[PDB]
């Protein structure tokens, strides 16, 4: 399990682009091999070490079961680490991305405020067409709570399900209701960019 | 090298 | 810095001068504009060391034309190492005095120059007549009222064959920017002189040996026959311009060949080995061999006619070179090996180029054009590519369908069939409007030719100018050939032709078919669907005029464009 | 080489295994994966995506990997299909309708070339109403003798009760492990 | 033609550059960067660029473009050979080819880009030759540039008379998906390291077809090269004649001729591959490898390139001679065997993973090269007859030549 | 020994050719 | 809304990548292409502003490295400017002496940064100090 401080420092000791992408294809074997093992414990490396190799311009498109995985897991780091790779890599179009939503369901009730709220990021970066029709329901129940961290998280996926779903807006007309007394600036500012969206 | 100037320089 | 190093080379000590040399020599070619102090470099010019002499020469050839009134003070120096008896001072010196471009400082060069012409060292007449080509093309009156033409033609007939190639190259380079008057041209005794040097001369004096012959025009079957003779052991040179040049050479002494003796077929199969060998160069210069076989292939293509497996592209072929392979098949495409050219177009098409598949492709639809023999076998590849599902390949054999059908549509009803369901939902403007000319054109072989054509009505008015006007013309040719299920297709596209379509040429089109139909639907059948002549196809082939001088420019620029050398010089 | 760390584990016990949970939805998947794991009946919403959990038994970690009976997620039983040692069928016997569905997806997963070594699972959930099958109207239904190179179990079990499960993880166990 | 013959780098920085005529500014170079970098973008990209009426016609070197400028309608070719010859020289001058000697070599550097062309017009080219005019550790130059004699020097003594040949063989094989091969020629290379004292007049005689005509001999073996291309040295006109191969060797390694003949014969080496590529599950590579050269000749260093998967991952391979590796980087499995006996059969049955989300775009089917290199082995049967060393003082030669054989440019073409 | 084949000696002209 | 936030550096070379816009991945890279493109070949005197497919591309650089963002016309130009400040600012705090080496070291935690201040390219805490003990308590997690 290369770190990424060391891939880093290997992708910048290339020069010549084809030098470049043959050390991307060697790691790149190295991450295959380890994901096809059904890797657990060095998982966070390789998902970083995929990342950056994307993020330079390498394929991606095998790392995507293992951003699933990681998503589902229970250490922080390894659902941080596939709540990364499910932004970065993951999008409408992908259409990998609809077993996301059971994940991104059992991740919206956890009792952490950290798991929750970046489960909420993600669905806001990656919201779908379908996502967001399964996912209204629990959107308005966060959107609702007294949480000042979690209030800017329930706004802002509100608003992108309004934008991704037009039809959707007549569920949050009584959520957002008595909501311009936030002390909290992000929390005012938030129910202001609802408000102005809707 | 120009890379570990900062960026704001605070 | 600058007044540091100022001073070292304003000092007495050689370790030092030759040290500030040095550092100047690396701040030039680090990018430093080092010519502020070429005034101080000056003093320190006239030195016993050869090794700093070279740099300060350097210097100031790269340090004339920014400061021109400072060069004022090198011409003693010059004149001074002009008569060292070292061979190597005098041609250093004569290479940097014609390397100056001074207005002022090339007058005073001429007596350097003329004491030089004459100079028994080879390498000191080489440079001297270099510096006489360099002091023409600067001042070509100064050249001219200094009398070195009269002197650049006596090197030819003098020993030296290696200064005399140079004379010979300065003498061309000369007559190349002169007016073609007073030319430079020999009898047969030069050309014949020349020759004997030929042998002698060293790689890059081939070119310049051969390249006098290149303007020389033989005027008997024997004086052509003797340098075809003479010529012949030039194709068997290592150096790739030599071979190249001798072909060329050769090409143009074939214009006064008789092809009726054997020195005519002794030249074309002597020729073939050399390009087979010429294109197994580098890559860099295999695109050069691929334009030069197809400047020649247009003028005598008997020559590499069995030479077709050595045209294939390779897989490791550069992209320039793989595109001019499929050229150069396509030019040497024949029956004979129609089934050899298919199978390499077809593994053309597995590829991933984009262009290189687009390449492929037209040359598939090239080849299937030029032999009717193979015409079935170019449907069928094309067919099959059509199959392969790829949008590329889909679009390329739908081009080269609609391009077959109006040459050979005779014979090409078995294909509307399966081109009747070929995924139409792809929207390129070339492959759409072929498709809808096609079925236009070929609407009887298809049952449901108004169906097909309802799915590409929904958006006729802005579709593009093009691909509605074909839409139309089919329309038009549905409903002359059979209106009874399409009679009102026909006014729903007048309708939206006429009334909602604001193109100039579409609505006048709209409108002569509205009246053609209005005034008589049978004379449109004699009209409209009428038998087109035979569609004359673009020849390839080049002008006769331009290919006669692109023989005589041959491996230049003029010749790898395929365009004529004053269309492309500035 | 020397082997004696790898005899030092398996003399207490080494193997963990593993096993997969397809099936139609709402046929008692998610419930028999929790009355594995936990031991009660927990109602959870329809499966949008997968559930994946683990099970200790017999010094085996028996992993379960629930997967949704829905349209969106039938063809996505092929993601999982990679490092996949063991597969577990969930029938769904009180939908009659639903019963020619889930024998063409079972068909149709086990018609692949990649899922070879995945011995039959197949377990008879909703074994609580009258209208359930027994063990073998279910397996003549579906066909499951005529799977030619495939080790078939048919076992019922209560997703209510929890009747059957030991047996099933015997069966399981048995069947993947060839030693004393 | 040049106008200026100047050096880039990987990063558009012209590391040395020098006019010969200055009819083309020197700020043209900035501009050849990004136009090279459009035409790569655009799939147009040409050896030869063209900014406004300046073409920058140059070749792509190890770490630098030798790009040369020209403005008027100059010899490509004559660029082109001026270029190599230029790259030739700083090979044989210095050991590496790369940043780190332009930066460093500076003062012989540009001395030797002086010397070799003036006025766009190269005049002296051999190395041997301008290593005795221009140093980096000045006479006047040798006679041997005047002399017509300008690829051997005169005055070479040794202490021995050793002259070793090197008949290297080239079997290039161009194998259709179907199964049949399109291009088959085999291109001689009769490289030689002359080491003798004197100027000695070299007389290479081969059982040449053509030779063996006209002797009369024209029915035991002979070697039927079509295109015979000889060096420098060797005269043209003695060829021409009677096929008398006559020439003054130079001091050091040459290549004297190079022949290619085209191959009428079965290949050396037989691959029989197959792909039992599953759809997103897995793929089988049974690669058989068939010698059918003689099996008194041994193919050692056989090294059989199959193009597996770029995204495969978790590959094994069971075959039944030599080791298989799978290089990530070439993104190919490596039949690498050490020695392969002529009639010798191995068989391979490759088996690696896929992921099982699809690839986003296509990645070709890259052709299966072979690397076999069989010793003591010359297919196209051409053994040498004699080589006449003849010396004015009078001594005797020691001539040895050895003959290999290799694969050129033999790949396979995948289904 | 070398690799590539042992070098041999070459001969001095065809002696069968006069 | 911001549509994408792209960090590259002046060679061209990308550091940091945020797009809030469902889009093809050749598509995506063939933008981030063009807009490096336009950065790279841009003075000093701009403004800062680039009205590039109808998206007032915004680019202030503070060092080697630039920026830029993709920002609708239905608000003011100098939000994004601040928004940028903001950001950069509070990445300088929670790293320390924020330099171009520890950026592409420290992308993760750019991309954690940029995830708790922005989402969907609004923005989510107006506040510096707030996202920073935010962001410091989830590190902290473990
Ligand atoms: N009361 C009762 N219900 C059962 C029994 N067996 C199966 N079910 C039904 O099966 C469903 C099981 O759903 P889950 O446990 O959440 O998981 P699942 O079987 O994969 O169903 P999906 O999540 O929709 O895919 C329940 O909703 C029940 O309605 C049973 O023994 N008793
Ligand atoms: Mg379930």
């Amino acid at each position: 399990p290369i770190r990424l401080r060391e891939l880093i420092r290997t992708i910048r000791t290339a020069r010549t682009q084809a030098e470049e992408r043959e050390m991307i294809q060697k790691e790149c074997a190295a991450i295959r091999s380890s994901f096809r093992e059904e890797d657990n414990t060095y998982r966070c490396r390789n998902v970083a070490k995929l990342l950056y190799m994307h993020m330079l311009g390498y394929p991606a498109h095998f790392g995507q079961l293992e951003c699933l995985k990681l998503i589902a897991s229970q250490k922080f780091t390894d659902k941080r680490i596939g709540y990364l790779g499910a932004m970065l890599l993951l999008d409408e179009r992908q259409d990998v991305h609809l077993l996301m939503t059971n994940c991104i369901k059992n991740d919206l009730n956890h009792s952490t405020q950290f798991v929750q709220g970046l489960a909420l990021c993600t669905l806001g970066c990656m919201g779908s067409s379908e996502m967001c029709r399964d996912l209204a329901g629990e959107v308005e129940k966060l959107l609702k709570t007294s949480n000042s961290y979690l209030r800017k998280k329930a706004a802002l996926c509100a608003v992108h399900v309004i934008r991704k779903v037009p039809e959707l807006m007549e569920m949050f007309l009584p959520a957002t209701k008595n909501l311009l007394n936030e002390k909290n600036h992000g929390v005012l500012h938030t129910s202001v960019v609802l408000l102005t969206e809707m | 090298k120009g890379e570990n100037t900062s960026l704001l320089h605070p | 810095e600058i007044f540091e190093l100022k001073a070292e080379l304003n000092s007495d000590k050689k370790e030092k001068k030759k040290e500030a040399v040095k550092k100047v020599i690396a701040s030039m070619t680090v990018g430093k504009d080092v010519s502020a102090l070429f005034p101080d470099v000056v003093n320190c010019m006239q030195t016993d060391n050869l090794e700093l002499k070279k740099l300060v020469y350097l210097y100031l050839m790269n340090y004339a034309k920014s400061q021109p009134d400072m060069a004022i003070m090198a011409v003693n120096t010059f004149v001074k190492d002009c008569e060292d008896p070292n061979p190597l001072i005098r041609a250093l010196a004569v290479r940097t005095m014609g390397c100056i471009r001074v207005d002022k400082i090339t007058e005073y060069l001429c007596e350097p120059l003329r004491k030089c012409l004459k100079d028994e060292d080879p390498y000191v007449r080489k440079t001297a007549a270099v510096c006489v080509a360099k002091l023409h093309d600067i001042n070509a009156q100064l050249v001219e009222d200094q009398g070195f033409l009269d002197t650049l033609k006596d090197l030819i007939s003098d020993s030296n064959p290696m200064v005399v190639a140079n004379a010979v190259a300065a003498l061309s380079e000369i007559a190349e920017s002169h007016p073609s008057s007073n030319l430079l041209d020999l009898n047969p005794q030069s050309i014949n002189k020349l020759l004997t040097a030929l042998n002698e001369c060293t790689e890059w004096g081939q070119i310049f040996i051969l390249d006098c012959l290149a303007n020389y025009m033989p005027k008997d079957d024997r004086e052509a026959q003797s340098i075809c003779e003479r010529v012949t052991p030039r194709l068997s040179h290592a150096n790739s311009a030599v071979v190249l040049s001798a072909v060329k050479v050769l090409m143009k002494f074939m214009e006064m060949l008789s092809k009726d003796l054997d020195y005519y077929g002794t030249l074309l199969k002597k020729l073939a080995p050399p390009l087979v060998t010429l294109l197994s160069a580098e890559p860099e210069l295999q695109y050069v061999a691929l334009r030069n076989i197809n400047l020649i292939v247009q003028k005598r293509p008997e020559i590499l006619k069995h030479e077709m497996k050595v045209f294939f592209v390779k897989y490791n072929d550069p992209i320039y070179v793989k595109l001019e392979k499929l050229d150069i098949m396509i030019r040497l495409a024949s029956q004979a090996n129609i089934a050899q050219v298919l199978a390499e177009l077809r593994e053309y098409a597995t590829e991933v180029d984009v262009d290189f598949v687009r390449k492929a492709v037209r040359a598939i639809g090239r080849c299937a054009i030029k032999v009717e023999q193979s015409a079935e076998r170019c449907v069928s590849t094309l067919l099959d590519l059509i199959q392969t599902k790829v949008n590329y390949v889909v679009q390329e054999a739908i081009v080269v369908i609609k391009d077959i059908f109006r040459k050979y549509p005779n014979k090409y009803e078995s294909v509307i069939a399966t081109l009747c369901e070929n995924l139409d939902s792809l929207d390129e403007p070339e492959a759409r409007a072929a498709m809808i000319w096609i079925v236009g054109e070929y609407a009887e072989r298809i049952d449901n030719a108004d169906e097909l054509l309802e799915s590409f009505l929904e958006g006729f008015h802005d579709k593009s100018t093009q691909v509605q006007l074909q839409l139309l013309t089919a329309i038009v040719k549905l409903f002359l050939k059979k209106p009874t299920e399409t009679q009102e297709l026909v006014q729903q596209v007048l309708s939206l032709a006429t009334q909602d379509s604001d193109n100039p040429d579409l609505r006048d089109r709209g409108y002569i078919y509205w009246r053609l139909l209005s005034t008589d639907p049978v004379a449109a059948k004699e009209v409209v669907l009428a038998e087109k002549p035979l569609i004359s196809e673009e020849t390839d082939l080049i002008e006769p005029t331009l290919l006669d001088e692109l023989i005589c420019y041959i491996g230049t620029l003029a010749s790898v464009y395929h365009k004529p050398p004053s269309a492309f010089v500035e | 080489g020397n082997i004696f760390a790898n005899l030092f584990k398996g003399l207490f016990g080494k193997k963990e295994m593993r096993i997969l949970m397809v099936g139609l939805d709402a046929a008692g998947k998610t419930t028999i994966l929790y009355k594995l794991k936990l031991g009660e009946i927990v109602t959870t919403i329809p499966t949008i995506g997968f559930n994946v959990e683990t099970v200790e038994y017999k010094n085996i970690s028996f992993t379960v990997w629930d997967v949704g009976g829905q349209d969106k997620i039938r063809p996505l039983w092929r993601h999982y299909f990679q490092n996949t040692q063991g597969l577990i069928f969930v029938v769904d016997s009180n939908d009659r309708e639903r019963v020619n569905e889930a024998r063409e997806e079972l068909m149709r997963m086990l018609a692949e070339d990649e899922l070879r070594d995945a011995v039959l699972l197949v377990f008879a959930n909703k074994q609580d109403l009258p209208n359930a099958m027994n063990a073998a109207e279910i397996t003549d239904k579906l066909g499951l003798h005529s799977l030619r190179h495939r080790n078939w179990y048919i076992q019922a079990t209560c997703a209510t009760s929890g009747d059957g499960l030991y047996e099933g993880l015997d069966w399981l166990s048995n069947q993947l492990r060839n030693q004393k | 033609s040049a106008s200026a013959v100047y050096v880039l780098d990987l990063k558009g920085k012209v590391l040395i550059c020098r006019n010969y005529r200055g009819d083309v500014d020197m700020s043209e170079v900035e501009h050849f960067m990004p136009i090279l970098m459009e035409k790569e973008e655009e799939g147009m990209l040409s050896p030869i660029l063209a900014h406004g009426g300046v073409r920058f016609m140059w070749i792509k070197h190890n770490n630098l473009y030798l790009v040369a400028t020209s403005k008027k309608n100059a010899c490509v070719s004559l660029v082109f050979s001026f270029l190599y010859k230029v790259v030739q020289v700083f090979s044989e001058y210095f050991k590496e080819l790369e940043e780190e000697s332009i930066r460093d070599n500076f003062v012989i550097i540009y001395e030797l880009l002086d010397e070799l062309m003036d006025f766009g017009y190269p005049q002296t080219t051999d190395s041997k030759i301008l290593q005795e005019y221009i140093t980096q550790e000045a006479p006047r130059p040798p006679a041997t540039v005047t002399n017509a004699v300008s690829w051997r020097s005169e005055g070479i003594k040794y202490r021995k008379n050793e002259v070793f040949l090197d008949v290297i063989e080239a079997v290039n094989l161009l194998v259709s998906a179907n199964g049949n091969v399109l291009r088959s020629e085999i291109v001689g290379s009769i490289k030689m390291r002359v080491f003798l004292s004197g100027m000695p007049e070299l007389r290479l005689g081969l059982n040449d077809k053509v030779l063996f005509d006209n002797t009369g001999r024209g029915k035991s073996k002979s070697v039927e090269l079509e295109d015979v291309k000889f060096h420098q040295c060797v005269r043209l006109s003695r060829f021409e004649n009677d096929r008398t191969i006559s020439f003054i060797p130079p001091d050091g390694e040459f290549e004297l001729m190079s022949y290619r003949l085209n191959t009428h014969v079965k290949p050396l080496i037989w691959i029989e591959s197959v792909i039992e590529k599953h759809s997103h599950s897995r793929i089988e590579y049974m690669v058989k490898a068939k010698s059918q050269f003689k099996r008194r000749s041994t193919a050692n260093n056989v090294e059989i390139h199959i193009p597996v998967p770029n995204d495969a991952d978790s590959p094994k391979f069971k075959t039944t001679v030599g080791s298989v590796k799978w290089v990530p980087e070439n993104s190919e499995i490596v039949w690498s065997v050490k020695s392969f006996p002529g009639g010798k059969e191995y068989l391979m049955r490759a088996h690696f993973g896929l992921p099982s989300v699809e690839a986003e775009d296509k990645e070709g089917k890259p052709p299966i090269s072979v690397k076999f290199e069989i010793p003591y082995f010359t297919t196209s049967g051409i053994q040498v007859r004699y080589l006449k060393i003849i010396e004015k003082s009078g001594y005797q030669a020691l001539p040895w030549v050895r003959y290999i054989t290799q694969n050129g440019d033999y790949q396979l073409r995948t289904q | 020994d070398r690799k590539g084949g042992s070098y041999s000696q070459a001969a001095g002209s065809d002696s069968a050719q006069s | 809304m911001i549509h994408f936030i792209l960090l590259f550096s002046r060679q061209g070379k990308l550091r940091l990548q945020k797009w809030y816009i469902t889009l093809p991945d050749k598509e995506r890279k063939k933008i981030t292409r063009e807009i490096v493109q336009i950065i790279l070949s841009r003075g000093h005197r701009t403004s800062s502003f680039v009205d590039w497919k109808e998206l007032k591309l915004v680019y202030k650089r503070y060092a080697s490295l630039y920026f830029c963002c993709a920002i609708e016309n239905q608000d003011n130009e100098l939000l994004t400017l601040e928004i940028v400040h903001r950001y950069v600012e509070l990445l300088d705090k929670y790293f320390g002496n924020v330099c171009e080496l520890d950026i592409i070291f420290n992308f993760e935690k750019a991309y954690f940064i940029l995830d708790e201040f922005i989402i969907g390219g609004e923005i989510q805490e107006t506040s510096k100090k707030i996202a920073v003990k935010a962001i410091e308590d989830s590190d902290m997690l473990q």
